[PDB]
């Protein structure tokens, strides 16, 4: 999906 | 998970008194962030321009990284680190005022022109210089790529964008948190395992990567697509493989190296020949969007 933002996903 | 108001007030002890607005003025927007908004400004007094970056408390997955954020930007300085000169809350925001560093950043030289192999050592040697330091202290940046080296006017390396950054510790030596960019995400870190400073040397591998290729492997699938590849998959290739040094080669297998254990650490790779090849900072100026023809 050529995005680049970063993300939490999970703990 | 404590309340708001008591995040609020323990990030409230960290940063600076005062609201900054009286400090600085003519905000001008530049970009959605990792964690918020990021804008330049005016500093009062000189004239000289800053970086501002807000982050909304009320709006994170994961508040303590604004807390990690402004810790870490406080007390693990480097020459090769982004600095930040003060940071606020202005209601439920956090500001984080930072130097602005007129270079730009890395993804827009690598998706625009194609950098040498001494450029490319150049970029490395800095990071990994950075890397070593902070490491040392169990900081994790999490958050490797491109979009987080940042480029002075002379061409010096800034690593910046802390935002999902992590300490460890003696008592707490690894985090389990899946958290950073789907297609540089370390395989460990995607698996959920405990994972340590490693993560970060696989994520600049990717970065190798990119400054090879233009992007990242598998960017056009879509984000769990990706990252299931990197999980189960053999390291990703250069698709540019045929243009490269042995060297280079050499280095970029010592980071793409799926079990953490085996793969290389900042320490070992500042010794790695390929770095041997590193140009100076006026190397990397004539990269930079305000110097390139075309």
């Amino acid at each position: 999906r050529r995005r680049r933002r970063s993300w939490y996903f999970d703990g | 998970r404590v309340s708001h108001e008591q995040f609020r007030a323990a990030l409230q002890l960290v940063v600076d008194p005062g609201d900054p607005r009286s400090y600085l003025d003519n905000f001008i927007k530049i970009g959605e962030g990792s964690t918020g908004i990021v804008c330049i400004a005016t500093v009062r007094s000189s004239g000289k321009l800053v970086a501002v970056k807000k982050m909304d408390l009320r709006k994170q997955q994961r508040r303590e990284l604004l807390f990690n954020e402004v810790v870490i930007m406080r007390d693990y300085q480097h020459e090769n680190v982004v600095e930040m000169y003060n940071s606020y809350l202005v209601g439920d925001e956090l500001w984080v005022v930072m130097e602005f560093l007129e270079g730009g950043a890395l993804t827009d030289i690598v998706t625009h022109t194609r950098m040498n192999e001494e450029q490319i050592a150049a970029v490395c040697l800095a990071v990994l210089q950075a890397l070593s330091v902070l490491h040392a202290q169990g900081v994790i940046h999490r958050d490797i790529k491109s979009d987080s080296i940042l480029l002075t006017h002379d061409g010096r390396v800034k690593l910046s964008d802390f935002g999902f950054c992590a300490q460890v510790s003696k008592e707490v030596p690894r985090r389990k948190s899946l958290v950073g960019t789907p297609y540089w995400m370390a395989p460990e870190l995607i698996s959920r395992l405990p994972y340590g400073p490693e993560v970060d040397i696989w994520s600049l591998g990717i970065m190798v990567i990119e400054m090879v290729d233009g992007e990242p492997p598998y960017f056009n699938e879509p984000p769990l697509k990706a990252m299931k590849m990197i999980r189960d998959n053999l390291p990703p290739r250069l698709k540019n493989l045929h243009k490269v040094s042995p060297s280079l080669k050499g280095f970029l297998d010592r980071l793409l190296v799926r079990d953490p254990a085996q793969r290389a650490t900042a320490a070992e790779l500042l010794k790695h020949p390929f770095l041997a090849k590193a140009g100076p900072p006026a190397s990397i100026v004539p990269l930079m969007r305000q110097n390139r023809t075309r």
